[PDB]
């Protein structure tokens, strides 16, 4: 009927549009989350290890009073 | 143009899939980590708690020692729809993992600080009894 | 196991010893023990689902900790108390948190002070319905966040402020906040897409102006006919500005009906939209 | 047909979901960024305590 | 070097000293030494994937660690043991974890107790197939999460509880959980999307009701067809409610077939839909 | 607790003791006492939002801490000073941070050194507008990240380097940086995703070459038509390369108008695209 | 402040004290002083980008640290040295890492051991190009991950193992891994959508079997028609199974050309598909 076929296209593109950008976000996302993933790999390291430094201190102090 | 739009946009609907599918792939790596990290922080939190304990003892010791084209175009939408549900799946796993960890960061920051003080006070009383 | 027994021993030990008990030293080591007792009690009071008891118990351990000089861990205890009263039945949920912040703040700990500060304004609003104090907190807290350069966080709070500012008739003071949070969110391409809603809210909030402002703000906004997201911002606004300047309470309430398809209206929008819809009639029958 | 003019919002709604998903994660970055300067700096002081506690061991033990 | 040698030395030292050997201070340094030994052994056992030996060894070190007087570190050791046994050959995976929570819970550490509590209920189902004991845990654990204001986690658990509650015929007890987790989900505009599935589950779960327990729950559900997310929720439901009120085990069994197109049915839905499918058949010619 | 008073007493004790004051032992703690004083001062300075003074106060406690032998907690103070001045109204934000990195660097803490290094290059640009030094920092910083295995962050900085390098005429040096960051991105099939935009930027950057540096860069780009991410990188480029090789400042200016639909053009792209739009006319009129 | 000077002093102090210089108490403190020396040296060698020197320096401070009795913080140094050598020009990168794992492994730290184990298998592949040794590491490492109930990471490694195992020749040993990683993937509804590609890979991998291992593996897969995720998995496979069972190498190569439209192919797929293309050609002219 033309009118519906043209109006159709109009709504389809307006749809196509909004889509492409939402995809743009994930791209930046995978780049952010990963950039943060490396910022935590060192944390886990500095943490469970700090437990060793403190554990060695609390131990020496105890054997320094008994 | 009429056909160059009913098909080109149709290719966009087909592409609309990989667009929302590549998003899942990007979401997986995120979730997979958010989960892996979630467990990590658990052993990480143990650090703030492990130190929280020892320091209390260490302080005491330092105190004791210190003193059909449209039919398909309609189907592709259904495809996007089925994937939209997925986007909700990750959106929730990502969400529930974010909120659960943010509050975890709070506890971590708290204890971490609380212990930092004990270290400073102890370091000011120990450094003097050096050598 | 027996909280009712622990509380008792708890008080029986929290007391500056004397006679032969004091000897030469006495205080810290004892009072701390009591703090641990009350914490142990408050815990089972939490599993017992008493809450009230748990909360007041944490208040006890907390207050006691101060008598030993340890504002830090003490304040964190007050946090436990607040969490108790919060998910409990009595009040005091607000007091505990005030006693927490008074400590974190003076201690130079604004990073965490803001953390509980927002929690505070959140309870003072969702429960106490004390918006006038809530805004004061959401704001000061946002200032702290903005100090740590924790942009996003500060914006979260600002959004709270403005959002609840338009509800309290403060429309102009709201648009200003949206302007600030809008100018400090453009340099980052991770907030571009979002700057829209800000302009939409700011354009909706009307201090009963009888002209542009909104027709000027919609202009300040950068949009392109091929824009996707922008369709969910000014595109609607323009049509609303025209239905307002022409005092037509038939074109406004219609366009909002259409927009309620491509982008559903949240409670906020609905409230303000209806307010504008009334201002139109209040200009027609006048 | 109508599905096209309809499904359009089926994503515009998600475009908002991610809008928050992108923000949520970023909000954690700063929370972990500061925690990275206070946690690592924390153990840094612990190092001073490890050295101090080690010496108190070679004198009183 | 070898674990078999370490276990031996550890045994010959894990003995409470008495008489002269005990002297003035028997000390827990011995029991602790043995703990370190067994830990060192259990680890290399975890190297040769002997698991069984690794786990039982950790149980040893942890058990002694209790005789040491340090419930905390011991508890986490029990966790290590659970981690071994879980992905191992023998069982005890359930024992160690129970022995861990009995420690975290009494110690006043619910935050972590719930963390392992969910792991527990997660194993007692996918393995022991003891739903009745799994749900009890998913629930009590959710109570802890809800106690720590951790709404998010709490809901993660509630979904499990109700999810498997409907499988155990507990339909009403399921819908109640869905109603609660549903109401405490709207206050957060970050769960709006998920709030659908909740209403779908709750409207599906039927405690042999014949009325509009669901026809009313579908109404309470604010929807507008061109929303989609919602189409994957009540649409089908409505068509199911008509097929039940007319004892038609053909319109319902066809609707499940068509709906299994736009949105695939998971094992849960399959099982329940079949139960509802039988409630129709046994009812027609009865 | 007067601020300026604390600033006075702090000075009263921050000095090598002598006479009867020195007594038997020195005063390695006196200097520390003073540090704590100035900190107490900067506290209330940050209270009244007088930041400036707070910052200048932290500079004092920090400088003093160095005169005590404690680079660690000292540098952290320099950071507090930087955060203060930064959020404050005066400058100094640059000095405190430089004085912070020299410490995090000499000590052995590059992770954090780079963490403040990027903040630095970011301020030396958005504020002082001193790109010639900002790039130097963005780069050295990326080097440190690239040595902490931290790949991503390294690239985060590299993008800044090349990004602002092409906006300074350094077009070639830019494409080279994009090549490096492009090669160190394929090793991770989890980055395959962003490795496009790099090719787009690199192909856009032109050092006024007469050959087909871009037609070659777009060729090196592995793309498949059905691909989606890729259609947002080279596809446009090819058309732009043809519009340039045909001195047609119309097809290029219209293709950039079309691509602006499917993919919004950020600030950068815009500026550069215009530079090419002028190279076409300039070649037409050369 | 000269590295070359420090490296000398360190040496002068790192040596089991002899004669009077020794006395009774050893040099447990001297060896530590030397470690600090070399550490300071490696540090300035890293700011100078002398990497090689930095790495070898850390190796010194580390080895000595072992001579002090502190495996923990030692291994940590070994890692620092590895990070140096990696982004450097000499070797030792592989040695430092093995020397680090022997420590994290015998110390009771498998979590971090596997963390560096995968790094190892990654370097031994992207550098040494030793696929057979890399697979061995990716495997032994996945065992540890899967033990730390980190199924997620475990599979991350398994995928590597099978992935490169199909590239070498091990097509069978590849499908087995895909089958295991496939069964242990359904227990998590967060991998359902991804569980497709697994079946696609496993069905593509052929160890020259004459039966219908693939026609059976594709049947084991659960698919319908109104699914679109599944469209990128078996639907194609069947077409390939028919093109193989009919010795028609143009229909196989035509279908790969079509499928390369709805779901663009990667390097892996390409290589294997061509392998299957040649098995067909080789069956035609025979």
């Amino acid at each position: 009927a033309l009118s519906e076929i043209e109006t159709r296209h109009s709504e389809i593109i307006k749809l196509e549009n909004s889509i492409r950008e939402l995809h743009d976000m994930f791209m930046d996302m995978a780049m952010l989350v990963e950039s943060q993933g490396e910022m935590i790999d060192r944390i886990e390291y500095n943490v469970e290890h700090a437990v060793d430094y403190v554990e060695r201190a609390v131990s020496d102090t105890k054997k320094a009073v008994k | 143009r009429a056909d160059q739009l009913a098909d080109e946009s149709l290719e966009s609907t087909r592409r609309m899939l990989q667009l929302v599918e590549e998003s899942k792939d990007a979401g997986i790596r995120t979730l997979v980590m958010l989960d892996e990290q979630g467990e990590q922080l658990d052993r990480v939190e143990e650090g703030m708690n492990h130190i929280n304990q020892d320091m209390k003892e260490a302080e005491k010791n330092l105190k004791d020692l210190g003193k059909a084209r449209e039919n398909e175009m309609d189907e592709n939408l259904e495809q996007v729809s089925g994937i939209i549900g997925n986007l909700r799946h990750m959106a929730l796993d990502m969400g529930n993992e974010i909120d659960t960890q943010n509050r975890q960061i709070d506890r971590i920051m708290e204890k971490a600080d609380s212990n930092k003080t004990r270290i400073d006070e102890a370091n000011q009383r120990a450094t003097k009894m050096l050598g | 196991a027996e909280a009712m027994a622990l509380l008792a021993e708890a008080e029986r030990k929290v007391k500056n010893s004397q006679s032969f008990f004091s000897g030469l030293f006495g205080g810290s080591s004892k009072i701390e023990e009591a703090c641990e007792i009350y914490a142990r009690a408050a815990n089972m009071f939490k599993m017992a689902k008493n809450w009230s008891a748990a909360g007041n118990a944490f208040c006890q351990a907390a207050q006691l900790h101060l008598q030993l000089q340890s504002k830090h861990d003490a304040a964190t205890c007050f946090v436990d108390a607040g969490n108790a009263f919060k998910k409990a039945d009595p009040q005091e949920a607000i007091n505990c948190l005030m006693r927490a912040i008074e400590i974190y703040t003076d201690m130079g700990r604004f990073t965490i002070a803001a953390k509980h500060h927002i929690s505070i304004a959140e309870i003072y609003e969702t429960e106490l319905v004390d918006v006038e104090k809530a805004i004061a907190h959401y704001e000061q807290s946002a200032d702290y966040y903005k100090g740590e350069e924790s942009n996003s966080s500060a914006n979260k709070c600002l959004l709270k402020v403005a959002g609840y500012a338009a509800q309290l008739e403060q429309y102009q003071k709201a648009i200003d906040i949206y302007e600030q949070v809008g100018t400090s969110a453009m340099d980052s391409p991770l907030l571009k897409y979002s700057a829209k809603d800000y302009f939409f809210k700011a354009a909706l909030c009307h201090f009963c102006i009888d002209m542009l402002n909104a027709k000027l703000a919609v202009q300040k906004y950068e949009e392109l006919f091929p824009a996707f997201s922008d369709s969910r911002e000014c595109k609607l606004m323009k049509k609303l500005l025209e239905a307002h300047e022409e005092q037509n309470v038939d074109s406004y309430t219609e366009s909002v009906k259409e927009y309620d398809s491509i982008s559903r209206l949240d409670q906020w929008l609905t409230t303000m939209l209806l307010r504008i819809k009334k201002t139109i009639q209040g200009d027609e029958e006048d | 047909n109508r599905r096209l003019q309809q499904t359009q919002a089926q994503v515009d709604e998600v475009v908002d979901i991610m809008r928050v998903n992108v923000d949520k994660v970023l909000e954690r970055d700063q929370k972990l960024s500061e925690l990275d300067d206070r946690a690592d700096a924390l153990q840094a002081g612990a190092s001073q305590f490890e050295t101090s506690a080690a010496k108190l061991k070679r004198k009183y033990w």
